């Protein structure tokens, strides 16, 4: 499954 | 910004023979950015029922797509693809060779 | 053998036409199984492999929410990177994200990776220890410090080493009848005379899975040949792949040339002539 939270750049 | 010209392959899903249904594929890969115009031609005429795969990319971040349609190869009929990308000075036409 | 679960995220800003286009696809080995495209009123994650159609609403609702949240974050990231490089809002830009995990032959975690790209170039990379980042310039170093502020390397390492591995096991079981099935290439040689003195021998490999394959032309049973035309492996459209290798040989000497095919679906390499 997808990662729950995407990183902020 | 880095841009990449697309690589193009036109081919059939199966070994083509006249009067037998098949799939005409146009494989575009190694390009960047993702915006690209791909057309499939029957005797220079645009084919309408054309589908394509979902956008993906390789380790070098260059994208690839598979454009395909159902067709029946014959002797008289020529098949090609028109590819237009921001990196190209003009649209590129690649004819279909059933031996390739 | 090794298996992998890979996701590929692409976000492209649209100067005068609204929110950025966002597309995410997932692959198990060489097989795509899900897709998300935000170019809809209420975009959703959908199956792209037959063995995924047995998932209940709990899975698709969760993946849809995750993908929608990622699209919003990437829209924020595209605005941030635009400010880093002092770029105008009239220009279209691309942000890419790839991540995945690989299993060893024992089925346990082998390695993981995560990478970001901006406008076709590396931007921020998660190092091989999965504990530190590598920035390409001063702009990405700001992103690195932000990542350090959030302990992001730890959160992503937890995803790659645990969540990714657990769900790859789930996918391999659901699609075992095709994911764990090696398809050998069906091979043959074609002959195309170029003149009275030379001819082309083209060695075909059709309908194989996975995509890794090696085609080599050998003369007199001795190693390598000099002038071989090799095409990039290409998808057939049905889940299998294609490739061919061509060599120009003197007419009458075609029996000296042998094509060698290496592929996981073959217990031993295959040798063929025209």
């Amino acid at each position: 499954r997808l990662p729950a939270k995407a990183p902020l750049l | 910004m880095i841009q990449r010209t697309p690589k193009i392959q036109v081919y059939s899903r199966h070994p083509a023979e006249n009067g037998k249904s098949n799939f005409l594929n146009c494989y575009v890969s190694g390009f960047h950015p993702s915006d690209i115009e791909v057309d499939l031609l029957k005797n220079g005429e645009r084919i309408e029922k054309v589908e394509h795969s979902d956008l993906s990319f390789s380790k070098d971040w260059s994208f690839y797509l598979l454009y395909y349609t159902e067709f029946t190869p014959t002797e008289k009929d020529e098949y090609a693809c028109r590819v237009n990308h921001v990196t190209l000075s003009q649209p590129k036409i690649v004819k279909w060779d059933r031996d390739m | 053998g090794s298996h992998s679960l890979k996701y590929f995220h692409t976000s492209v800003s649209r100067p005068g036409r609204g929110e950025p286009r966002f597309i995410s696809v997932g692959y198990v080995d060489d097989t795509q199984f899900v897709r998300f495209d935000n170019d809809a009123a209420s975009p959703r994650m959908v199956p792209r492999a037959p063995w995924m159609e047995q998932e209940g609403s709990e899975y698709w609702d969760r993946e849809t929410r995750s993908a929608r949240d990622t699209a919003q974050i990437f829209r924020v990231n595209l605005r941030t990177l635009r400010g880093y490089y002092n770029q105008s809002e009239a220009g279209s830009h691309t942000l890419q994200w790839m991540h995945g995990c690989e299993l060893g032959p024992d089925g346990r975690f082998l390695r993981g990776y995560e990478q970001f790209a901006y406008d076709g170039k590396d931007y921020l990379t998660l190092n091989e220890d999965l504990r530190s980042w590598t920035a390409v310039d001063t702009a990405a170093q700001i992103s690195e410090q932000k990542s350090n502020d959030a302990s992001e390397a730890e959160h992503q390492r937890a995803y790659l080493e645990d969540t990714c591995v657990e769900w790859l096991h789930k996918y391999l079981e659901k699609g075992k009848e095709t994911l764990l099935h090696l398809e050998p290439p069906k091979t043959h040689v074609t002959h195309h005379p170029i003149s009275d003195h030379e001819a082309t021998l083209r060695c075909w490999a059709l309908g194989f899975y996975p995509a890794e394959i090696t085609l080599t032309w050998q003369q007199d049973g001795e190693g390598h040949t000099q002038d071989t035309e090799l095409v990039e492996t290409r998808p057939a459209g049905d889940g299998t792949f294609q490739k061919w290798a061509a060599v120009v040989v003197p007419s009458g000497e075609e029996q000296r040339y042998t094509c060698h095919v290496q592929h996981e679906g073959l217990p031993e390499p295959v040798t063929l002539r025209w």
